[PDB]
């Protein structure tokens, strides 16, 4: 056939070892340079004016950090929401001091993640599958896009975006807890029963199937050679593992029908974790977390502290330390 | 003008409480259904003047 | 005994208790004790 | 039970509206009761508004969403945003309130009495989802509806009273616009301008004969548009780009949704100009910049020479740099130097704010609005105790931009899922494996291995 | 506030905007009368 | 199933409620009646809103002494 | 206030009334 | 930099037009079942 | 005529809605107490006593901010029984005293050994392999590490958690404010085990229902399951090549990945105990000498890791006078640690 034909039919190819497909086209490139620039500043990069009053802050490895402290720091504050690619910067050196290679990498990283999600949807169009393996990745995706541009845009500025580093993740933590009262908030509160919960429900699967294989192996070998990847039949007794956790908790608290467990596994996490991108999502405008400070008063009028008012301590704690040279007027407002 | 206007208003609110339920009911009752659809045309002419009545009677006491 | 008061109607007297008293709790929030006035 | 089981309708119970797709007289029953429910809400939720309304306080000290878009169409309101006459918020409440019992009478009719299937009746209101024709000529008559109401707006502004103008000389007020622009370099300008900082998309729209003008054009585009897809039938390119059902519909308007959401969110959150903060509050970036204003205002009066005051880094306390020179305020609140607001305009000249003007024409009035705005910014807690978290309960505020974002967010976001849900059906169910794989057809069966 | 004329009304307009609400829970309580069938 | 009475039996049968109906109510009111005479303040010994300070003292009657602490209690109970 | 709990307690025995009336008539649930 | 900015501009306007008149190339017809 | 033992193992292992067993004789009543003595504590109980907090609805808390508190400093680690020599079977002082705190923790614990211990008892009757009573081990050190060994490392039970929503949320923020816990690389590990869990459960799940075999005519395909059927619902081989083809790899062999279902989340939890066990005698990862002797010298130096540390120093001058009113501490405002205008 003609060149155009055969290049989409190889782009959409069920064959390639890894599938491309169109969202292929753009998510390789977006990802690949997202990884390269990501790797060299990990290792490399200089220190970066995050806050935007030159003190810049040292996030690779070579400038004195390792695996734990080590991050891609956000763009500086002086940026706020503008566009600063590299053909921004009057030179590289510019651009390295005033954070460029976190925009280069989140908003590859985005569009590249975005992407594969997209992939996810059209390779299964073309094995004949259902499509909704995608939606659960819309989970964790939403979470990504809280973090790196939501947030940023409802504060203003992408240095309040979640920096590319492990203590620079904990750091966007306590200062959310500090500025958003975040452990008190609903959809955080969904979150941590959605992980709980999904870790629980996946041990408690795993251990129900795992307790109820059919023997089909000797003493002296993994019971795994009991499974040929392919067989017809299914490798494990459900009515058996029905039989157990029905008495565990009582008959009509278990599933016997496979579908409908195989559905709530997959939606008690991503319904979670869908409220706990959506809590930072909205905490990005400022609606924040239950406040009960002070709502506890005596008969005169003194206040009588609740545990909501020792939270309240440590999070005053917090914001007075957080970026200590960046404020100049009373209230954080952003 | 102040209970022409205030009864007027009183009868709207009642009569719409009587449609709410009285207008799906009928409209899934099996028989009956003749002695229904007039009232459904009667109630529904009465709603409209006591909706224009009350508008009109508004400007007497505002 | 038997099938008399059908489940339906149990069903949504019952959640209309729950609404009521969870209702109520959320008033109490607002006024009296806890309330910070 | 026309199709009112499982059994018959292969649907659940809570996919129970998937028994309407081939059922047209029922599914527009569904349609008109739901938009009885809209047309209610609005009703109700203004007439709620109203009565809970103290119009001597601040709209946005009261949690008010409707209120605030009825006076920034010109009702009710005169200099500075002040409330002259509730009777305008009245109007449109009961208005839409018996306007939802019609509707809802339409509803509950074609839902539960009349024909269940419309194509029998009527050749002109029935409808097969796979007609290519009639799908664009419905579409059609609703760009036309769409195209009218947009030139309503166009009415109020040029002939019926005019518009909230916030940045009207000499203080806000309600203004009628005589020259909306018309030229297409600047209306289509607009779509083609970055969403990034100091840019911002169509958000950056700043006076309303921008506004205005935009929606003459929307107008007669969407009744072009319309008159187009009555006349016509889809192209071949157009024919083999999508897929043609009921499902496959609504995943495109879900998408559709979605963005607009998102815009939508945005919009309120940064726009001053169609969201007034006369009526919703400051900004964000307002209220920062707000904080800014007022201090600079203090310790001037104090004696400062606030354009010579290095702050602890060696920046500005008061007054600084912006990456590309333009003098902009100082602290965290450098990051907010794109704010325009009419009450921080007059001290702004062609270098940015101007120390000169700071020194010498500051108006009581501006220091009022700094401090208000300061005093307002949105943030709050959920049970709506006003400010950061830290605060002790005392104010009960949380700004309508707060709400009207947030809540807009999860819209916008939850759309973009059921966008992807029914999308990925509709695809799936075209070509045939919906309901899962055929056991002695299994299509990875007859591929190669990958190795 | 309302016009005067309509005060007397104040209670009824406070509950009037959950309504919609309620048509939600209704859907509910019309498929338990019909065993979710 | 395991030869109890389905809970759907149970539940829509008018014996049932016609006991329910009287021992609800009844339980309600009573732990109504613990909160509303006070009596719930001194089974768990739980401050009213007027018991956590004497008039004019900013301190908290903390317990220091773990095998006088009931004493301490007391003392600081006998102080308002 | 009596008022506000008397609106809120008609309006909401409305629709479960509806499912009752008509399911006491055989309807057409 | 204004070099480095034209390349990149090509370089995304090739992706973006694959992407595009790929997903115009008959793409509800690629699946395993009915087309 | 058979045994009194035999004759009550019948009785007890009767088929029945809820199973009893041997294993219910521990399990219930330590269940239904450690249950019913947070629901009473948390409604009619204070903490004025022991915190100076009111945690009670009485008082006029709420869902979020009731707890049953921990006992005062003062107390130890007392085991706070009823009869013994603080209270002195006096009820009222008892509760005052947090009495409830260690009746919750100890009876909270004999009744998790009871539900391990139905655990074993069911699978045995059942005949299946007992995993499941495995699994739960995790719990169970999570349990012991955090509610008692914590606190018997440290001082006294007052600074185990108390047992609220909030007293929990405080005890986070006192773990990074005091231990710097989240730089803990046994904490680390529980993250990835839990995150990891939640990952396999979600892409585990949505995987079997986006591969199900067509086995009805219904839109909705949960019907066209039998629990009795021989056959797999989902093809393993389509999700294989699914995943192969999306991110290189994919299971192959479903006794594994549910195995591998159990081993991530388990192991996450053990981790996280054993950092626990650390801080009980605050034995931290605080910090890294090299990043302190650099920071020190070079007064330019900064990383995210110093930063945090200075919110540490915030959090603990902030919160310790109110949150460890034993101490009676008293911290001038001249003295508290703040960065500019804040
Ligand atoms: C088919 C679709 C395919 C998509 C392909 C991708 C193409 C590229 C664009 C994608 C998104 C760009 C992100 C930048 C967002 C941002 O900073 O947007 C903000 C802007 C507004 O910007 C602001 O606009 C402002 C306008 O205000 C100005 O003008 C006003 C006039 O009154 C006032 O005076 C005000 O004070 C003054 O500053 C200023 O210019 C600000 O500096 C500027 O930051 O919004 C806007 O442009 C419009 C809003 C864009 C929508 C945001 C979408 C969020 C993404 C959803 C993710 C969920 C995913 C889940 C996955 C699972
Ligand atoms: C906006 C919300 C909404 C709307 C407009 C609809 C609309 C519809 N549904 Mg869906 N549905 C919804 C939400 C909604 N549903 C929800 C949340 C669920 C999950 C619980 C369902 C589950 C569902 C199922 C399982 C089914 C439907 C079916 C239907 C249709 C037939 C109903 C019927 O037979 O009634 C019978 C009920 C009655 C006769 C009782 C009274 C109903 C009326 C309308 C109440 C009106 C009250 C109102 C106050 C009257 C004011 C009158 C005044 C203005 C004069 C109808 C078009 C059916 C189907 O598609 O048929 C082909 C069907 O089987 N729906
Ligand atoms: C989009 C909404 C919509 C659509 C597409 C239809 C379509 C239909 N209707 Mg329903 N209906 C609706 C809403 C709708 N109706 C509402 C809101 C009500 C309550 C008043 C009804 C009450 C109703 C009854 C009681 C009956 C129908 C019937 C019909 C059929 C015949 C109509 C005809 O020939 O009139 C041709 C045109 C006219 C008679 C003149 C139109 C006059 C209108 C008022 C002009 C519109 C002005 C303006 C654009 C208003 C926009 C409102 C917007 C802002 C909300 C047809 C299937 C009949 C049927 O099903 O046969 C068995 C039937 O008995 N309709
Ligand atoms: C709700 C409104 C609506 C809907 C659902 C449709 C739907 C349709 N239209 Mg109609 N149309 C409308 C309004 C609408 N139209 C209006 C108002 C006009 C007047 C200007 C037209 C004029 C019109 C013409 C002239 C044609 C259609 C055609 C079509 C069909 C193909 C659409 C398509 O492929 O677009 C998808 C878009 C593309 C394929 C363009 C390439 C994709 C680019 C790169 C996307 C850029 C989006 C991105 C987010 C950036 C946005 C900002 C930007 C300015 C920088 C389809 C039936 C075609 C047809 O079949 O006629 C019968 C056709 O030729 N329409
Ligand atoms: C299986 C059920 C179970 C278990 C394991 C426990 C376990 C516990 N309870 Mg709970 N309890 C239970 C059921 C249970 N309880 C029930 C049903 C009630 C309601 C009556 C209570 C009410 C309760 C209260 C009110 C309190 C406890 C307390 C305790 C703790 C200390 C108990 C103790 O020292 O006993 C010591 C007794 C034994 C170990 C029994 C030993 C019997 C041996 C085998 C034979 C010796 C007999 C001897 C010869 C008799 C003659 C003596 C002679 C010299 C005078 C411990 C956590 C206390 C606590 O939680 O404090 C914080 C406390 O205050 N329990
Ligand atoms: C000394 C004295 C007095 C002694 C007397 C002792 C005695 C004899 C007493 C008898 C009287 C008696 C019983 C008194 C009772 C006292 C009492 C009320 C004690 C209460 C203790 C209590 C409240 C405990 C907590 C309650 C509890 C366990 C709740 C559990 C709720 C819950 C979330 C259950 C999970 C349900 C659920 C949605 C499960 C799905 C998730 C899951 C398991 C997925 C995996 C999965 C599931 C399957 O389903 C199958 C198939 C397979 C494969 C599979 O993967
Ligand atoms: C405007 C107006 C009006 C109107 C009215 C209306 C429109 C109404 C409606 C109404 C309605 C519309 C109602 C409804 C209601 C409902 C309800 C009340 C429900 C409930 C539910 C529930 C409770 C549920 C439960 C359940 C079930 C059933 C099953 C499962 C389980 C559960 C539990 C979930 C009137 C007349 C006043 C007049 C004046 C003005
Ligand atoms: C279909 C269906 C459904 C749905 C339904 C619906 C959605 C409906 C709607 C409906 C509607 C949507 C209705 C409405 C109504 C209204 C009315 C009835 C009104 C009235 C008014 C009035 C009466 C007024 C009065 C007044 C005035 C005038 C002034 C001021 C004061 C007042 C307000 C008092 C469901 C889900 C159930 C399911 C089944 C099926
Ligand atoms: C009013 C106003 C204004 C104006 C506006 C305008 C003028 C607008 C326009 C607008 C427009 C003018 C828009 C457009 C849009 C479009 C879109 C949104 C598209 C989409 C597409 C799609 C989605 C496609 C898809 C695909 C592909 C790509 C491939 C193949 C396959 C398919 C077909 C699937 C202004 C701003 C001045 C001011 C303010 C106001
Ligand atoms: C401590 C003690 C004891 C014991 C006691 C008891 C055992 C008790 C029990 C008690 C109890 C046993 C109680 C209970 C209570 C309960 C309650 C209080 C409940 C509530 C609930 C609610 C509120 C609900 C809600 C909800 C949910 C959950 C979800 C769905 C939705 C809703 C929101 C509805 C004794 C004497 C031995 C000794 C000494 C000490
Ligand atoms: C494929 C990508 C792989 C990337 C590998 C890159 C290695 C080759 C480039 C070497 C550049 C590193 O050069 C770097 O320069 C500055 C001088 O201003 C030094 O100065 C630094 O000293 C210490 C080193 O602990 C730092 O903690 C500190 O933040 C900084 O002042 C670095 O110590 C030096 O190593
Ligand atoms: C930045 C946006 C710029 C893009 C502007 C979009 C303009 C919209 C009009 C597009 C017209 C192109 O029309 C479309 O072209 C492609 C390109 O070969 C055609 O071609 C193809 O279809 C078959 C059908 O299975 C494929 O297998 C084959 O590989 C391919 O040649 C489509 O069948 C045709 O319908
Ligand atoms: C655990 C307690 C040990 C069981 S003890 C055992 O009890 C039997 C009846 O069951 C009697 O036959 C026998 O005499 C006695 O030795
Ligand atoms: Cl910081
Ligand atoms: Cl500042
Ligand atoms: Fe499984
Ligand atoms: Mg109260
Ligand atoms: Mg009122």
């Amino acid at each position: 056939a003609n060149l155009w034909e055969r290049f989409c039919n190889w782009v959409t190819s069920t064959d390639n070892r890894l599938y491309v497909g169109w969202f292929g086209v753009i998510m390789i490139p977006t990802l690949l340079a997202a990884t390269i620039c990501f790797v060299i500043a990990f290792i490399a990069a200089p220190p970066v004016d995050i806050d935007g009053i030159r003190e810049p802050v040292s996030g690779s490895l070579l400038y004195g950090n390792n695996i734990i402290t080590g991050a891609v720091v956000p763009s500086s504050n002086a940026i706020g929401l503008h566009f600063y690619p590299i053909w921004e910067a009057a030179s590289l050196d510019e651009w390295l001091y005033n954070g460029g290679p976190y925009q280069l990498i989140i908003f590859h990283f985005l569009l590249g993640a975005s992407c594969y999600m997209g992939r996810q949807w059209e390779l299964s169009y073309r094995l004949g599958m259902r499509p909704w393996i995608c939606v659960a990745y819309s989970a964790p995706l939403a979470s990504a896009f809280a973090v790196f541009l939501i947030y940023p845009i409802g504060q203003g500025s992408f240095s309040d975006g979640m920096p590319l580093g492990i203590s620079g993740t904990f750091n966007f933590m306590i200062v959310f807890q500090a500025e958003h009262n975040i452990l008190m908030h609903p959809f955080h509160q969904l979150g941590v029963a959605g992980v709980f919960g999904g870790a629980l429900f996946c041990a408690m699967h795993g251990s129900l199937v795992t307790s109820s294989l059919i023997r089909e192996t000797t003493e002296t070998e993994s019971a795994n050679y009991g499974y040929k990847f392919g067989q017809e039949e299914e490798t494990y007794n459900i009515v058996a593992a029905h039989g157990y956790f029905g008495r565990l908790i009582f008959q009509y608290a278990s599933f016997n029908n496979s579908r409908s467990l195989h559905f709530f596994l997959a939606a008690w996490p991503v319904v979670g974790v869908w409220f706990t991108a959506l809590g930072i999502s909205t905490m990005a405008f400022n609606l924040n977390g239950f406040n009960f400070n002070h709502s506890v008063i005596d008969a005169k009028g003194n206040v009588i502290n609740t545990w909501a008012d020792i939270i309240n301590r440590a999070n005053l704690g917090m914001e007075v330390m957080h970026e200590r040279n960046a404020h100049n007027f009373p209230l954080d407002l952003a | 003008m102040t209970i022409l206007f205030q009864l007027a208003l009183a009868a709207l609110v009642i009569l719409s409480f009587v449609m709410v339920i009285g207008v799906p009911v009928a409209y899934a009752s099996p028989q009956d259904w003749d002695r229904s659809k007039q009232l459904i045309f009667l109630g529904s002419g009465l709603w409209i003047a006591l909706v224009l009545v009350v508008g009109v009677l508004n400007f007497f006491v505002v | 005994e038997g099938g008399r008061i059908p489940l339906w109607i149990v069903a949504t007297v019952a959640g209309m208790g729950v609404i009521v008293i969870v209702g109520l709790f959320f008033y109490g929030a607002y006024a009296g004790l806890g309330s910070s006035l | 039970a026309t199709n009112r089981d499982q059994e018959s309708s292969g649907f659940a119970w809570w996919a129970g509206n998937a028994r309407l797709i081939n059922l047209s007289g029922k599914l527009l029953g569904a349609h008109v009761a739901h938009a009885g429910l809209i047309v209610f809400w609005a009703g109700a939720m203004t007439l709620f508004e109203l009565a809970h309304f103290i119009p001597e306080k601040p709209m946005y000290e009261q949690g008010l969403i409707l209120i605030p878009h009825i006076a920034t169409l010109g009702w009710g309101v005169g200099p500075g945003g002040e409330v002259v006459d509730t009777f305008p918020f009245f109007v449109v409440g009961v208005v839409h309130l018996i306007s939802s019992a019609v509707l809802g009478f339409g509803g509950v009719y074609h839902a539960i009495r009349g024909p269940e299937t419309l194509e029998e009746y009527s050749s002109f209101f029935g409808y097969d989802w796979k007609d290519k024709n009639k799908m664009t000529t419905i579409l059609g008559f609703h760009l036309i509806v769409l195209g009218i109401g947009a030139l309503l707006l166009v009415a109020k502004a040029m002939f019926f009273g005019g518009l909230y103008d916030t940045w009207a000389p000499g203080g806000g007020d309600v203004r009628v616009i005589t020259n909306p622009t018309l030229d297409p370099r600047v209306i289509f300008g607009y779509l083609l301008k970055s969403p990034f900082g100091g840019e911002g998309w169509i958000v950056s729209v700043n006076n309303l004969e921008d506004v205005v003008g935009g929606h003459i054009w929307i107008g007669l585009i969407c009744i072009a548009g319309g008159i187009w897809h009555i006349l016509t039938t889809p192209f071949g390119w157009a024919r083999r780009a999508f897929i043609w059902s009921g499902e496959a519909y609504l995943s495109y308007s879900l998408g559709a949704l979605s963005m607009m959401g998102f815009i939508a969110t945005c919009f309120v959150w940064f726009n001053n100009t169609v969201y007034p903060s006369e009526f919703y509050g400051p900004t964000g970036p307002e209220a920062s910049q707000a904080q800014a204003m007022t201090f600079l205002i203090r310790d001037q009066k104090l004696g400062a020479n606030v354009g010579s005051a290095q702050g602890p880094t060696g920046l500005g306390k008061y007054l600084m740099r912006s990456p590309t020179g333009e003098i902009i305020f100082g602290g965290e609140t450098m990051r907010f130097w794109d704010f325009r607001g009419p009450w921080l305009e007059p001290l702004r000249g062609p270098n940015g704010l101007d120390l000169n003007k700071i020194k010498n024409d500051i108006q009581p009035w501006q220091e009022r609005r700094a401090a208000e705005y300061m005093t307002h910014a949105p943030l709050g807690s959920l049970n709506s105790v006003g400010g950061v978290a830290t605060e002790i309960n005392s104010v009960n505020f949380v700004s309508p931009r707060s709400w009207l974002a947030t809540s807009h967010f999860v819209l916008a976001f939850f759309f973009l899922v059921g966008h992807l849900w029914h999308a990925g059906r509709a695809r799936a169910a075209a070509a045939g494996f919906e309901k899962g794989i055929d056991r002695e057809s299994e299509p990875v069966l007859s591929m190669p291995s990958l190795d | 506030k309302l016009p005067e004329a309509y005060a007397i009304f104040d209670p009824l307009v406070d509950v009037l905007p959950v309504i919609p609400v309620l048509f939600l829970a209704l859907a509910f309580v019309w498929q338990a009368a019909v065993g979710f069938r | 199933t395991t030869g109890e009475r389905p809970f759907s039996d149970i539940i829509t049968s008018v014996r049932y409620w016609v006991i329910h109906s009287i021992t609800i109510p009844a339980l309600f009111i009573a732990g109504w009646l613990f909160v509303s005479t006070g009596l719930a303040y001194d089974v768990f010994g739980t401050p009213r809103p007027d018991s956590y300070y004497a008039q004019e003292q900013r301190s908290i009657p903390l317990v220091t002494d773990r095998f006088e602490a009931k004493q301490q209690v007391e003392t600081f109970l006998e102080q308002l | 206030v009596i008022a506000q709990l008397t609106m809120i307690a008609m309006i909401g025995i409305a629709g479960p009334m509806i499912i009752f009336l008509l399911a006491v008539r055989r309807g057409n649930l | 930099m204004e070099t480095l900015k034209i390349t990149v501009y090509i370089v995304v306007t090739f992706f973006v037009l694959l992407f595009v008149f790929g997903f115009l190339s008959g793409d509800p017809a690629r699946n395993p079942k009915r087309k | 005529e058979r045994g009194w033992f035999d004759i009550l193992d019948d009785w007890l292992k009767r088929d029945r809605f809820v199973f009893v067993g041997w294993s219910g004789i521990l399990l219930f009543p330590c269940a239904y107490l450690a249950l019913g003595g947070w629901l009473t504590g948390t409604t009619f109980v204070t903490s004025w006593y022991t915190h100076g907090l009111a945690s009670s609805y009485l008082e006029g808390c709420n869902f979020l901010t009731v707890a049953v508190s921990t006992p005062a400093n003062s107390m130890g680690h007392s085991l706070l029984l009823l009869w013994g020599p603080e209270a002195q079977g006096d009820f009222t002082r008892w509760c005052q005293l947090g009495g409830l705190w260690t009746f919750i923790a100890l009876h909270g614990a004999f009744g998790l050994i009871g539900f391990m211990l139905r655990q074993f008892e069911i699978a045995r009757l059942v005949g299946v392999r007992p995993y499941n009573a495995i699994a739960f081990s995790a719990p169970i050190a999570v349990f012991v590490s955090v509610f008692l060994i914590y606190p018997l490392g440290q001082s006294s039970w007052f600074f185990a958690p108390s047992f609220g929503v909030a007293a929990i949320f405080r005890f986070l923020l006192f773990f990074q404010g005091f231990h710097n816990w989240t730089l803990n690389p046994f904490h680390m590990m529980g993250v990835a085990g839990v995150l990891g869990g939640a990952l396999l459960c979600a892409i585990h799940g949505a995987t079997v229902e986006n591969t199900l075999f067509q086995d009805g005519e219904g839109a909705s395909t949960f019907r066209a399951f039998n629990p009795t059927q021989a056959e797999e619902t989902y093809s393993m081989v389509t999700a294989n090549r699914f995943w192969s083809q999306i991110f290189g790899i994919a299971f192959s062999n479903k006794r594994w990945l549910h195995f591998f279902m159990l081993f991530v989340p388990v192991t996450g939890l053990w981790m996280s105990a054993i950092g626990v066990v650390g801080l009980a005698l605050n034995l931290r990862s605080y910090d890294f000498i090299s990043q302190e002797i650099r920071a020190a010298e070079d007064p330019e130096f900064e990383t995210f890791y110093t930063k945090n540390l200075l919110l540490n120093e915030g959090i603990r001058a902030w919160m310790a006078p109110q949150d460890q009113p034993h101490e009676n501490f008293v911290f001038p405002e001249e003295v508290l640690p703040r960065g500019n205008a804040l």
